[PDB]
RNA sequence: UGCUGAAAGCAUCUAAGCACGAAACUUGCCCCGAGAUGAGUUCUCCCUGACCCUUUAAGGGUCCUGAAGGAACGUUGAAGA
RNA sequence: CGAUGUCGGCUCAUCACAUCCUGGGGCUGAAGUAGGUCCCAAGGGUAUGGCUGUUCGCCAUUUAAAGUGGUACGCGAGCUG
RNA sequence: GUGAAGAGGGAAACAACCCAGACCGCCAGCUAAGGUCCCAAAGUCAUGGUUAAGUGGGAAACGAUGUGGGAAGGCCCAGAC
């Protein structure tokens, strides 16, 4: 008898909708990457989906310790000579709040196709509000 | 203002303050004692 | 605020009774028929788009004549958009002429520059030829080098290198608007704008003031 | 401490309102407000305002004897009031108000007119003095300081606008 | 560079709170830009037929039909190897 | 060591700040003009000639300035010899 | 002692360091060094402290009312700072 594996058509997927409001980035991170990845499943495979789909809203008033809400520097690189960016994160709040949670989460999620494939379930608003109402998220208290 | 690694009082009237994780001596009587450590 | 679409005529001069000759280009602006106003609630941005000219009704398809014959306009050479600034209002029938700019000082005027094909590091970056005599060996307008000896291995993105020079939107900014002649759909601003006879040009007012 | 422990008498016709940590001080110069720091922990006891240190925070005492500096400023400036006096030294320099601004000249090019806030009042009784008058003593002090530093007093001559009760070093050029 | 202010009866630009400050940072000026696979938005146009088969399902096949639009060809351009 | 072409020059650069100029500031044995020194700041700019193969250096005359360095003391499958 | 002539696990990667010596097969169990929030298997474990520097996650002479614990000492309600 070998291993039960997962199979992507027949894996079950629910909406789960999580309010950001005030608690810190790292720990609602590591839950909300150990979900989309599917850990809190039985049925969990690693080569598989088998992950469920979370609406995080209230993004931008997502909370930090210490100092780092002025000095946690934001680097990317533009592939050019010159092209070293830099963003502080109250800059990141201010212009772009929902990207904080996406990189974040993104590099708490596996590298490669599957990586990707499960960081595409995170749908991110800075709002309170979401246009996904039709798919009934359950409250999820992390 | 004197950049300096090691900063000390210099006479009766200056003050040690840190400011911003600074150690600075600021003096009420004469400008010329007036230093930061770095 | 908006501004209008015109076509070059081409360049002149204007002799003014003080002996000055100011070079100007003569710009043809017709009237601008809105087709599409543009709001918050639909389009999430206020803008206006207009046309002018007329275009050929058996070259016209029927995609665009239904946009136009929705709005009731007879067809133009283009569509163009102007982002609406805040309190101006504009209807959809309207039609705007080259009165608008009637008390501006100065405008930007964009066009598509002329196409210089492919063009050497010479003429399109205003490098440095190198020797023509001095023993010099077939690298007489070579961009001579690109990088350094294998530590930046590679060669570093946005170089200047040779390739295709014009053909692209250019804006020249604050030109003098000299004479606007709304008797005759006339513009006359001074200096050069870029593109050649007949190509479309958007005047807008100068946004640096 | 030893700030802190010392009470703040309110006297008549001043009244104080406790909400939390936001208080308000209505009095005959006006009615001023202050969000205190959460670790500060005050009482009314029906004629004066005592000051402890709130358990839970390491700093107790600073912030208490902060607190009881700034509701005791308060309740100056809701009584008397403060009136600092700045004066102006050298020739050709004046100052005059047209209601709410401030019409410097300093020896430069052009006028330099500052505007007051909303609860400071100034009046100039000569043309080379400048009283400011306010209930908040940090903004009289702010106002004061951003006048100063428009042309701060040079040492050899001591010109530019003063306080009224500083000194200025003065010192010799040596030839 | 400061205002108010304790710790530390004083002093103190800072520990709570508030203000100013450079060609550096983010915008503001110009251009590319939804292959931004997160592939977006808006306006408009076109297609409104009958049937067979087996492994019955985003299945395959026949007849009629060929639109909007595109491409090809030709005369060409201040567009262009 | 069954080959990693090397000094200087030409063309083309890119990065660091221990900043040459412009920008902000403290002290001055800073009256003013003009300076000395240190802190912050790499956005842009940072000569032409005489002599020698010269890098370096001296000299003439400008400039706000004629920076110090890294990149195989950058760059010969780009040029010179 | 290890590598040479030695594979496996850890130190990111890393012949020589740490744990440990591969006869073969198993979709069985217990541990060593090293770890137990996610990449990535395992404590968001329990009790009591310390840090406010992202110190942890690179360094010295020297400078500083940063802050926790302990034993003394000098002045002091004939009044100390």
């Amino acid at each position: 008898m070998k291993t039960f594996t997962a199979k992507p058509e027949t894996v079950k997927r629910d909406w789960y909708v999580v309010d950001a409001t005030g608690k810190t980035l790292g720990r609602l991170a590591t839950e909300l990457a150990r979900r989309l990845r599917g850990k809190h499943k039985a049925e969990y495979t690693p080569h598989v989906d088998t992950g469920d789909y979370i609406i995080v809203l209230n993004a931008d008033k997502v909370a930090v310790t210490g100092n780092k809400r002025t000095d946690k520097v934001y680097y990317h690189h533009t592939g050019h000579i010159g092209g070293i960016k830099q963003a502080t994160f109250e800059e990141m709040i201010a212009r772009r709040p929902e990207r904080v949670i996406e990189i974040a989460v993104k590099g708490m999620l596996p590298k490669g196709p599957l990586g990707r494939a499960m960081f595409r379930k995170l749908k991110v608003y800075a709002g309170n509000e979401h246009n996904h109402a039709a798919q009934q998220p359950q409250v999820l208290d992390i | 203002m004197k950049v300096r690694a090691s900063v000390k009082k210099l006479c009766r009237n200056c003050k040690i303050v840190k400011r911003d994780g600074v150690i600075r001596v600021i003096c009420s009587a004469e400008p010329k004692h007036k230093q930061r450590q770095g | 605020m908006i501004g209008l679409v015109g076509k070059k005529v081409g360049m002149t001069r204007i002799f003014t009774e003080d002996g000055v000759s100011i070079p100007v280009t003569v710009i043809e602006v017709e009237a601008n028929r809105v087709t599409q106003v543009k709001d918050l609630a639909n389009d999430g941005y206020r803008a206006i788009q207009v046309t002018t000219g007329a275009k050929k009704a058996n070259r016209v398809t029927k995609p665009e004549a239904g946009h136009f014959a929705k709005a009731g306009v007879e067809a133009g050479r283009g569509l163009w958009e102007f982002r609406l600034a805040e309190g101006e209002e504009f209807t959809v029938g309207q039609s705007i002429s080259v009165e608008l700019f009637a008390d501006v000082k100065k405008v930007d005027v964009t066009g598509t520059s002329k196409g210089k094909g492919f063009a050497g590091t010479v003429k399109r970056w205003n490098f440095r030829t190198q020797d023509a005599t001095h023993g010099n060996s077939l690298s007489h307008r070579v961009p001579g080098s690109i990088g350094q000896n294998q530590t930046p291995g590679k060669v570093f993105k946005g170089k200047k290198m040779a390739g295709q020079m014009g053909n692209e939107r250019v804006t020249v900014q604050s030109l003098d608007v000299v004479r606007v002649d709304a008797e005759r759909n006339l513009l006359l601003v001074k200096g050069a704008v870029p593109g050649a006879t007949g190509s479309d040009l958007i005047v807008k007012p100068a946004v640096k003031a | 401490s030893r700030v802190a422990k010392a009470p703040v008498v309110v006297p008549a016709g001043v009244d104080v309102k406790i909400n939390g940590q936001v208080i308000t001080i209505k009095g005959k110069n006006g009615e001023l407000t202050r969000t205190l720091n959460d670790a500060v922990e005050v009482k009314h006891a029906d004629n004066t305002l005592t000051f402890g240190p709130r358990d839970g925070y390491a700093d107790g005492w600073a912030q208490a004897g902060t607190a009881r500096a700034l509701l005791n400023s308060m309740v100056i400036g809701v009584t008397e009031g403060f009136t600092k006096k700045l004066q102006l030294v050298g020739v050709g320099y004046r100052a005059a108000v047209k209601g709410n601004v401030i019409n410097l000249s300093l020896g430069f090019s052009h006028p330099v007119d500052h505007q007051l806030p909303a609860g400071i009042t100034a009046e100039c009784p000569t043309q080379t003095e400048i009283v400011l008058k306010g209930a908040d003593k940090q903004v009289i002090g702010q106002v004061a300081a951003d006048l100063r530093a428009y042309r701060r007093p040079e040492p050899y001559k001591g010109k530019g606008v003063r306080y009224a009760d500083e000194v200025v070093r003065t010192k010799e050029a040596k030839k």
